[PDB]
């Protein structure tokens, strides 16, 4: 049979059939229980919409994400969210299907763990595999080396590999990611006036940032611009009317990747922390990565990232070696598309946690060698 | 589109059936009293008033 | 069995039995004790004249309404118009059928109360069950969301809903009203020299605003034209003779809906508590809001008012929402047709306030779980 490539990710899940092109169904991974009292009787009111249904009854909700940076923090809701994913949007049962989920890198045991017992016991599938988020964007790419900068909405994770032997020392995993940034954005849009506070308005700033935000070739030379003159200032409609102007909110937003001062975390930018991932590897491999830089996930759709970063990490790295950015078009699906192919290989058939081994030796198999 | 098209029409026609059933249930309150005459060419009483 | 949807109401009883169209019985809520002496022995004289018989014989009458505005100040004669409409009207005991009073919004829980006790203990029903006059007048129009103003006779009510959720703190309740109305009226009159002053004369003057006044849609502009030419003087003739011609005086007194300055009130006008009950809302359910605005009550059956409420609110709100003013031709007895409707369904047919439920609580019942 065929398998089913789930990839929970943080604030949009992805699934679909392996072999395929693009994720089968899309949608936010939001669960948000009414708040209000409700006085039409007979209405067919539920108590929690989740997916995409609840981004249309947002006016009324409370929307709350089950995963918050990578791990999860909510496992009811998670377990709603993936039967929601299996029953209604692929509408496949379980019992017949092997899953392959996705996990950042240096998460914490428990979580995996309670993932495969939830994958073995609830839904009750006939085997699972749990696959470290940068790799597949690895494959994706039709590269074998190469180092991967997944900057997902979660958490910005940094995976060098060479020959198709990672290189586990030099990690870098980073906690800034898409929600920071909304955040960040939310709080610099009141230097005009404009005030959002419900869970629910922080979409339509998460959808402000989409659509108009950028990343500057040069911060100082675009905050004296835009200081000047006016050609900068986009507006934008909100769900009701009363048009607003961002000025120089729209570079300053999608900034705080390389200068995480601004939110008043400590590490250096994500144009810096991949020069120091690259430097922890041995001296022989590094023109490789230098020429295979990786660029996956959600937050690195940005206009003119390739460029700025290209600039960075020329500036840091020394003048001989050459710099490329792999920037992909596919990058929001990369991920998937990844997982897709390593599903479908023959080669891999072998390497499911078969549900007998996981009676055998319970949910702590994963650490084994089923990874 | 398709779902939610027909997810707003069927609630729409839920409950447009809801009120028109009961539209439709007890319409006859409206049978009431017309008051027509007939002259009445035939009273012949006496004056006996002492009721008022 | 049936139920019996009354529906107390300000001005008008409305009653009639649960799945009909229309109310069976509708008549003024009016006690009118005779005040002369009266001479002639054996005539068969009563003490206190209710409901529609008071209207004929109130040339002798001095008829007091029991309800002033909304709540109820005169709890003998309410508990003598309830008995006349279930006896004499409807010729039903009610010793075999449930009860669905009206109540309008934000109200003294004593009114509530004390209702609910009249109707347990004098008349002795099986179970009641008391609603919010707005909802029942959302249920009518077949819509499960829109704001809808309910304009009655004793006071003005905006009550916004979505999907079902009504929001408590959006409930915007201004105590202008029809009756005040017939008082400015009564009171604008008397620059021509037309002097009404008994309780008895009110009732003229309320069949004068029914039959001859209209809302206009630009207020300047009419002040201005029936100043100069005499187009709009209609004449109306009193019920004994003596002509008399309403000039500007037509669109004067329906005009204090929107300036409740006319009668001293501070408050904002019809087409202002609107918009501001909308912005009390979520930012996300605004449009829906906007487009499905609900007119019910007796008084905002004034020709040309859905015209001008929805220009005054095309003029506040952003340029870009539609504005639609939904108004039936049944806005009279859209609330009765509402209640008929939720009392005729079986969802509802387990949140009556059964009578063993009241024995074991007491009257403060209404506020708990049965709402
Ligand atoms: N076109 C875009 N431009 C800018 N930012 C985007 C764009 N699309 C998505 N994002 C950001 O990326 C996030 C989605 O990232 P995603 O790759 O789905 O995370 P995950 O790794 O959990 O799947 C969104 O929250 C959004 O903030
Ligand atoms: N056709 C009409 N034109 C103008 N005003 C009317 C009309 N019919 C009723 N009214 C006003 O509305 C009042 C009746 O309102 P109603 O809806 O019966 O109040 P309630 O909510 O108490 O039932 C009357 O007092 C009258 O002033
Ligand atoms: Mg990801
Ligand atoms: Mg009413």
């Amino acid at each position: 049979t065929t398998a089913l490539v789930c990839d929970n990710g943080s604030g949009l899940v992805k699934a679909g059939f392996a072999g395929d092109d693009a994720p089968r169904a899309v949608f936010p991974s939001i669960v948000g229980r009414p708040r209000h009292q409700g006085v039409m009787v007979g209405m067919g009111q539920k108590d929690s919409y989740v997916g995409d249904e609840a981004q249309s009854k947002r006016g009324i909700l409370t929307l709350k994400y089950p995963i918050e940076h990578g791990i999860i923090t909510n496992w009811d809701d998670m377990e709603k969210i993936w039967h929601h994913t299996f029953y209604n949007e692929l509408r496949v049962a379980p019992e017949e299907h092997p899953t392959l989920l996705t996990e950042a890198p240096l998460n914490p045991k428990a979580n995996r763990e309670k993932m495969t017992q939830i994958m073995f016991e609830t839904f009750n599938v006939p085997a699972m595999y749990v696959a470290i988020q940068a790799v597949l964007s690895l494959y994706a790419s039709g590269r074998t080396t190469g180092i991967v900068l997944d900057s997902g909405d979660g958490v910005t994770h940094n995976v060098p590999i060479y020959e198709g032997y990672a290189l586990p020392h030099a990690i870098m995993r980073l906690d800034l990611a898409g929600r920071d940034l909304t955040d960040y954005l939310m709080k610099i849009l009141t230097e005009r006036g404009y005030s959002f506070v419900t869970t629910a308005e922080r979409e339509i700033v998460r959808d402000i940032k989409e659509k108009l935000c950028y990343v500057a070739l040069d911060f100082e030379n675009e905050m004296a611009t835009a200081a000047s003159s006016s050609s900068l200032e986009k507006s934008y409609e909100l769900p009701d009317g009363q048009v607003i102007t961002i000025g120089n909110e729209r570079f300053r937003c999608p900034e705080t990747l390389f200068q995480p001062s601004f939110i008043g975390m400590e590490s250096a930018g994500i144009h810096e922390t991949t020069y120091n991932s690259i430097m922890k590897c041995d001296i022989d491999i590094r023109k490789d990565l230098y020429a295979n830089n990786v660029l996956s996930g959600g937050t690195t759709m940005y206009p003119g990232i390739a460029d700025r970063m290209q600039k960075e990490i020329t500036a840091l790295a020394p003048s001989t070696m050459k710099i490329k950015i792999i920037a992909p078009p596919e990058r929001k699906y990369s991920v998937w598309i990844g997982g897709s192919i390593l599903a479908s290989l023959s080669t891999f058939q072998q390497m499911w946690i078969s549900k007998q081994e996981y009676d055998e030796a319970g949910p702590s198999i994963v650490h084994r060698k089923c990874f | 589109l398709g779902t939610r098209a027909k997810e707003s029409l069927d609630l729409r026609a839920h409950l447009k059936q809801v009120k028109k059933e009961d539209i439709e249930k007890e319409n006859r309150e409206v049978g009431d009293w017309r008051k027509n005459i007939d002259a009445l060419s035939g009273m012949e009483g006496r004056k006996k008033k002492f009721e008022g």
